[PDB]
């Protein structure tokens, strides 16, 4: 006999002012019953669970399930009221690693525990309140009793104790051996080295002799399991990783279920597939609340889906992180608020890949989306890297520094480096700051009667220049917006425009490229054409001179 | 050696708040904090009965080149309960805002002697986490009273009270304040008297038992306070004229007595913005008129120890800032301006987190509270940046203004 370590039990509690379970226990067959009683009898010989007295309030219903139709049973319990009864745990599966931030080994290997789990006990003063009760035969007998000694399967406090125990186990050996790497996910530890295949085998052997010091046996035998491993959705080698392969549907119709998983299948490939186009499949899944309606791909979804099988056609792998190398990430316009980027170390060679689809707004900007994919991204590589990339991006640094140096936010970008791969990203049209000599003067002005829906467009200038126009079923915005763009339209290639609007102002010192509204676009197209533009503001009905309220106001 | 019995409100159970990612060098420079930390008995490694989370990341203070670990306690803060000591509350020293200097001392190592109450330590757990989620991400809970809580002041305040008896009787001139980590001595004397005697009191400080080698120089009464002003011209142009309007129009919001009509007319008609127009005698006398109502400072602003306190800010390029605080709508408690090129001369979040750490410390010298801030930023950019530039040991609450404000020029 040589000694074993116990293991540390976790106190725990019911959520206060509350009780644990009682439920019913339901009425089998003889056949489970008969099942069950082998089950619990021989789970008792191993110490799992014990037999207790009348003294429990507390039942748990058990069930019994065939296992594949086998000649074997297996035992299953509902604990769904107990996991609402008790208190929360700090879940330390929050997220898991993503396969681009790992370093490549030499050899990794899995050892399976569905041993050293039930090595672990549950706190004793919490052990009565999982309780189940075995009906008899007939129910001419007092039911049999049981309740758990280990962490029961699918109990609410099960993953966070085992984990934390185990780490707390693997916490020396790791220490001890730095020049090995380890990673618990479920059942399963990981463990991973450069060193001669030999010297592997025999820490993996040392790592099994050090949890038998604490009574966890591990196979003793081969692992079934090498690389490749099927992990979560990955394909991992030691070298390498990708996603398990994705594979497009050909279908004639498709459903809005087909849809939801495409846009799944799509956005899960899109972290290596690059250039992954979900923008007008997620169109066509907005506002659908039924699952059974099958809804016509439009002719812009068809093209992009032909890119998307043409993407998948041949396969392409990530690689693993090089902390002695540079980190890279460069960026695409793919158009329709729509950007795409790879995140690599040595030139195509890819860590990873993704997208970035813009906020909804009413208007924006190509500037601002480049922005927000760039923070994105970077998040992103903390999360995975720890640190913040070198940005490569379609935009000229000048291009850049007028935006931000007269933009009316505060903003930044972390370090980059301008890479031409055009569509280049640009600024449409730039304000003066200052009135323009030499150029007419356009007092614009709008308005609406709010009962009929009726109301005028239109502009004096100092040169006599004159226009008013009629509009019908318009409101008081839309009119001092279609007032501008009169002024706009009339005008030479430099011009400067009044209005009273803080509605209009509001909307053009946002300096939008695209808007949902034609009418903010026309102007934006004006813009555009423009060589000079300087908008100024006055106060309405303060009787400021040459704007005219009188002309629009009928 | 007691611990003081400390609770929540009721119905208000303890923070769960996500941990946000940390770069590699933050991670390892609380890593070796932590670890010097848990030899000195300060945290304690917990287990996953703990559900409980409150932020936690590193920073680097004035001039130092030495990681320092802060704990974003705001929401632990606003769920703890409000904490009415033995003080009956701070009558806050007016006396303060009125000095002629002013310097912040931090003095949260003495807050690591005293015993954090058995019962609440499952509130301040913590999460250092790990790169890509490949270790589990470490946890640890304070033994002792952690710098950035609201409670800790609170706790070690009549016990710094009976540290400082003696230098305070000594020297009758000054005035000492305390929020959160620091601690504020006014004086009206001179600054290398006042380097002296806060080299005496940071040796009083460490012969009662207590990096305190640092300080802050600043001048209240060389601070920043704004009136409003109009231009001076001898030809003005339409367009000069327009811009005037519009700007004594905002000013009737605040000002009563604001007259825009004989400015106004000379507008008539419609003119090019570059012509000039020549001022009339009532346009003139007008023009006076509101120049003597500006002068004047506002009619009725009060103050309201329990009101929030409002501090918008906004860019006006080249490294200037402006900014305001207030409790209602253009009743202006404080104004001011803000140039500094100090490491942020390429860079706006630099300069718009040191802005906003500024404007922090002056309304916790005037007010003894932190504003509720709208910053002009994108929420997206800020709550990336922001943890690179914080000097900082405590946090202000803030939102941020999507629409572009009009009256940006009215303060330039
Ligand atoms: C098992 O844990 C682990 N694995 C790896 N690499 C690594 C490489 C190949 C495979 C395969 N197949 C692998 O599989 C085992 C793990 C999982 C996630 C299935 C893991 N690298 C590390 O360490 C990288 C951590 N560094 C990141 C940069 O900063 C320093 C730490 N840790």
């Amino acid at each position: 006999m040589v000694p074993i370590s116990p293991i540390e039990t976790v106190p725990v509690k019911l959520k206060p002012g509350m009780d644990g379970p009682k439920v019913k226990q339901w009425p089998l067959t003889e056949e489970k019953i008969k099942a069950l009683v082998e089950i619990c009898t021989e789970m008792e010989k191993e110490g799992k669970i014990s037999k207790i007295g009348p003294e429990n309030p507390y039942n748990t219903p058990v069930f019994a399930i065939k296992k594949k139709d086998s000649t074997k049973w297996r035992k299953l319990v509902d604990f769904r009221e107990l996991n609402k009864r008790t208190q929360d745990f700090w879940e330390v599966q929050l997220g898991i690693p993503h396969p681009a931030g790992l370093k490549k080994k030499k050899s990794v290997t899995v050892l399976d525990v569905g041993d050293a789990y039930f090595s672990v006990p549950l706190d004793e003063d919490f052990r009565k309140y999982t309780a189940f009760t075995i009906p008899s035969i007939n129910n001419e007998t007092p039911g049999i009793r049981y309740q758990y000694n280990v962490l029961p399967q699918g109990w609410k406090g099960s993953p966070a104790i085992f984990q934390s125990s185990m780490t707390k186990i693997l916490e020396p050996f790791a220490a001890q051996n730095p020049d090995i790497v380890i990673y618990q996910y479920m059942d399963d530890l990981y463990v991973g080295s450069d060193l001669e295949i030999g010297q592997h085998r025999t820490k993996i052997e040392e790592l099994r002799q050090h949890l038998l010091r604490w009574g966890l046996t591990t196979p003793d035998k081969k692992h079934q399991k090498e690389p490749p491993f099927l992990w979560m959705g990955y394909e991992l080698h030691p070298d390498k990783w990708t996603v398990q392969p994705i594979v497009l549907p050909e279908k004639d119709s498709w459903t809005v279920n087909d849809i939801q998983k495409l846009v799944g299948k799509l956005n899960w490939a899109s972290q290596i597939y690059p250039g992954i186009k979900v923008r007008q499949l997620s169109k066509l899944l907005r506002g659908t609340k039924a699952l059974t309606e099958v809804i016509p791909l439009t002719e812009e979804a068809e093209l992009e889906l032909a890119e998307n099988r043409e993407i998948l056609k041949e396969p392409v792998h990530g690689v693993y992180y090089d902390p002695s190398k540079d980190l890279i990430a460069e960026i695409q316009k793919q158009g329709q608020g729509q950007w795409t980027y790879q995140i690599y170390q040595e030139p195509f060679k890819n860590l990873k890949t993704g997208k970035y689809a813009r906020m909804r707004g009413a208007h924006t900007n190509d500037v601002k989306q480049l922005t927000e994919a760039v923070q994105k991204i970077t998040t992103e590589s903390i999360v995975i890297w720890g640190k913040t990339p070198k940005f490569k991006l379609p935009i000229q640094k000048e291009t850049w520094e007028t935006w931000w140096t007269e933009y009316w936010q505060a903003t930044w970008i972390p370090e980059w480096e301008f890479v031409n791969t055009p569509p280049l990203v640009k600024l449409w049209y730039q304000l003066e700051k200052e009135p323009i000599v030499g150029a007419e003067t356009f007092y614009v002005d709008g308005a609406a009667n709010r009962e009929t829906k009726l109301g005028k467009a239109g502009y004096v200038t100092n040169k006599g220049r004159q226009k008013v126009v009629p509009l019908t079923n318009t409101t008081n915005q839309k009119t001092e917006l279609q007032a501008i763009y009169l002024a706009l339209q009339d005008s030479g290639l430099e011009v400067n425009i009044v209005t009273d609007s803080q509605y209009a102002l509001g909307i053009i010192q946002a300096q939008p490229d695209k808007s949902e509204s034609e009418l903010v676009n026309q102007i934006i197209e004006q813009l555009i054409k423009k060589e000079k533009v300087y908008l100024a503001w006055v106060p309405a009905h303060k009787g400021i001179g040459g704007n005219e309220q009188v002309d629009k106001l009928v | 050696i007691e611990t003081v019995p400390v609770k929540l409100k009721p119905g208000m159970d303890g923070p769960k708040v996500k941990q946000w990612p940390l770069t590699e060098e933050k991670i390892k420079a609380l890593v070796e904090i932590c670890t010097e930390m848990e030899k000195e008995g300060k945290i304690s490694k917990i287990g996953p009965e703990n559900p409980y989370n409150t932020p936690v990341f590193a920073i680097k203070k004035k001039d130092s080149t030495k990681w320092r670990k802060l704990v974003d306690f705001r929401e632990l803060n606003k769920r703890t309960q409000d904490f009415w000591e033995v003080q009956l509350g701070i009558p806050h020293p007016a006396g303060l805002k009125k000095k002629k200097s002013v310097t912040v001392l931090d003095v949260g190592d003495a807050y690591f002697s005293v015993p954090l109450d058995e019962d609440f330590r499952k509130y301040t757990a913590f999460t250092i986490p790990s790169i890509n989620n490949e270790t589990p991400g470490i946890r640890y809970q304070y033994n002792v009273l952690p710098q950035g809580w609201k409670g800790s002041p609170a706790i070690f305040q009549s016990s710094m009270t009976k540290i400082l008896e003696p230098f305070k009787k000594q020297n009758p001139d000054i005035v000492i304040y305390q929020y959160m980590d620091d601690l504020y001595v006014g004086s009206d004397l001179e600054i290398g008297q006042h380097r002296t005697k806060i080299e005496e009191l940071r040796q009083h400080l460490l012969r009662w038992g207590l990096f305190l080698w640092m300080g802050y120089e600043l001048h209240p009464d060389k601070w920043t306070v704004q009136p409003i002003v109009l231009p001076e011209k001898d030809s003005w142009t339409v367009n000069d004229i327009q811009k005037l309007v519009g700007k004594l129009n905002w000013a009737s919001q605040i000002y009563p007595g604001i007259k825009v009509r004989q400015l106004s007319k000379l507008l008539r008609g419609t003119k090019a913005l570059t012509e000039v127009i020549p001022l009339t005698e009532e346009a003139e006398l007008e023009l006076a008129e509101n120049r003597e109502i500006l002068k004047e400072p506002v009619h009725g602003v009060y103050y309201d120890p329990s009101k929030d306190l409002i501090a918008e800010i906004q860019k006006q390029g080249q490294g200037q800032w402006t900014y305001q605080i207030y409790q209602e709508p253009f009743k202006n408690l404080k104004t001011g301006k803000y140039a500094r090129m100090r490491g942020a001369h390429t860079n706006d979040v630099k300069q718009l987190t040191e802005a906003v750490q500024k404007i922090t410390t002056e309304s916790i010298v005037i007010w003894g509270k932190t504003p509720k801030f709208k910053l002009p930023i994108q929420k997206e950019t800020w709550e990336t940046w922001w943890t690179e530039y914080w000097q900082a040991t405590w946090i202000p609450e803030w939102e941020f203004v999507n629409t572009p404000p009009l009256v940006k020029l009215w303060y330039q």
